[PDB]
């Protein structure tokens, strides 16, 4: 009855690298 | 004491949610208490300007949709968003409350997008993750609210296109779907539902021969399984059953899966009866 993940969890960890790697100087 | 002051803080942080000046940090603080806090979700229930505020945000995103130029900054403070609505979903004492305001409908513009971008599949993988937790109450409120709704060809479209995330929290939807005895009646009801589901899982089959996912096969398996307690269903199995479910084809992705090989073995053993 579990995904074996979380996918808020996973969502945080994916959006975080993006939001570095999105911005502009 | 700190018992006491953290509790004050989320008072705080709930009220702050009412103004657009500070909702974001008040988002970024109260997602971080969703699984320390029990009474989360009657608090952010208690006034519904709350909850008003929360969809705001959810709503703020729908001109990203066409075309797609969701950012990740926009994307992630939305799943915060939904983070907080999935824990009014999923709690006892506003669950009810949570599907007579039909709350999960403000999702569903976001399941029917396919942009493949990651904002986006973060934003269907945090959307999908609501409608989880709905099911994992197993409730039968749950299944009759999305039964009500178009949810079935929204997971049937991620299941075959969407990443292995979504495709496995999409599919863990259907499975509880079908699980319900209702479920499994409204998918058989029709020649359309039952083959486009029988289709779709087909197609899946056929992408994780080439590239094989223990954790999806599971789902996707479970499914078949369950579709075999329907007569009518089990006599459509035994003629469109993907080959590679009757080989050992995921015999070395199954390797330490003893659940799934058992789920397997049972399935084709209702399909020869």
């Amino acid at each position: 009855d579990d995904l074996g993940f979380d996918p808020f969890v996973e969502t945080q960890k994916g959006l975080a690298e993006l939001m570095e790697n999105e911005v502009v100087q | 004491g700190p018992h006491m002051l953290e509790r004050e803080k989320i008072y705080q942080w709930i009220n702050e949610l009412s103004s657009p000046e500070t909702r974001e940090n008040a988002l970024l603080e109260l997602s971080k208490k969703r699984e320390s806090v029990p009474d989360l979700a009657p608090m952010l229930w208690h006034s519904f300007g709350t909850i008003a505020a929360l969809l705001q945000e959810i709503v703020n995103i729908y001109p990203s949709i066409n075309p797609p130029t969701l950012t990740a900054h926009q994307s992630n403070r939305v799943c915060n968003a939904l983070a907080l609505l999935q824990c009014v979903a999923s709690h006892p004492e506003t669950r009810s409350a949570f599907l007579a305001a039909h709350i999960p409908l403000f999702l569903y513009p976001f399941l029917h997008t396919v942009s493949k971008t990651r904002p986006f599949e973060y934003l269907r993988l945090t959307s999908l993750g609501v409608i989880g937790a709905l099911v994992k109450t197993d409730e039968q409120e749950v299944i009759n609210f999305l039964l009500t709704t178009e949810i079935i060809p929204l997971c049937l479209r991620i299941m075959e296109s969407g990443s292995e995330l979504s495709k496995t929290v999409a599919t863990f939807i259907l499975q509880k779907i079908l699980l319900d005895d209702t479920g499994l009646a409204y998918i058989c009801q029709t020649y359309e539902r039952f083959s486009h589901v029988a289709m779709i899982l087909g197609k899946m089959v056929l992408q994780l021969s080439k590239e094989p996912s223990a954790r999806l096969l599971k789902h996707v398996v479970r499914c078949y399984l369950r579709l075999s307690d329907n007569p009518r269903a089990r006599e459509a199995l035994r003629q469109c059953l993907p080959d590679q479910l009757k080989d050992t084809t995921f015999a070395q992705v199954l390797k330490d899966d003893t659940t799934t090989k058992r789920w397997l073995a049972q399935l084709v053993k209702n399909l020869q009866e």
